[PDB]
């Protein structure tokens, strides 16, 4: 219950230099993925169909 | 180099594939590391250059 009032205020008289660190991500994981060598693994009939 | 034991025969991976053999003829441990590697990547300049 924060006090209010009509002809008297607060101000500040010393302070506090805070650091403060955020974390934003940038880069996914580069991939590549070949089709052939997941589906087909050493086939030709894979292949062709 | 592994630890097997003598009806232990195959090694497997994260991925439960076929990692390490050994040959039922000779006692003897094996690895395998797979074929086919990567893709073809193709450098050129402008046609008109
Ligand atoms: C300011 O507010 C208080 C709150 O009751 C009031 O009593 C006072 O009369 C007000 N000031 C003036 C100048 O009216
Ligand atoms: C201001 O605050 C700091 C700590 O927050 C204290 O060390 C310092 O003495 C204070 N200075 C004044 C002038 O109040």
């Amino acid at each position: 219950s924060v006090a209010y009032s009509n002809n008297s205020i607060a101000i500040p008289t010393n302070f506090t230099i805070s650091v403060t660190t955020e974390i934003l991500p940038v880069s996914m994981t580069k991939t590549s993925v070949d089709c052939t060598m997941y589906i087909c693994g050493d086939s030709t009939e894979c292949s062709n169909l | 180099n592994k630890k097997f034991l003598p009806f232990q025969q195959f090694g497997r991976d994260i991925a439960d594939t076929t990692d390490a053999v050994r040959d039922p003829q000779t006692l003897e441990i094996l690895d395998i590391t797979p074929c086919s590697f990567g893709g073809v990547s193709v450098i050129t300049p402008g046609t008109n250059t």
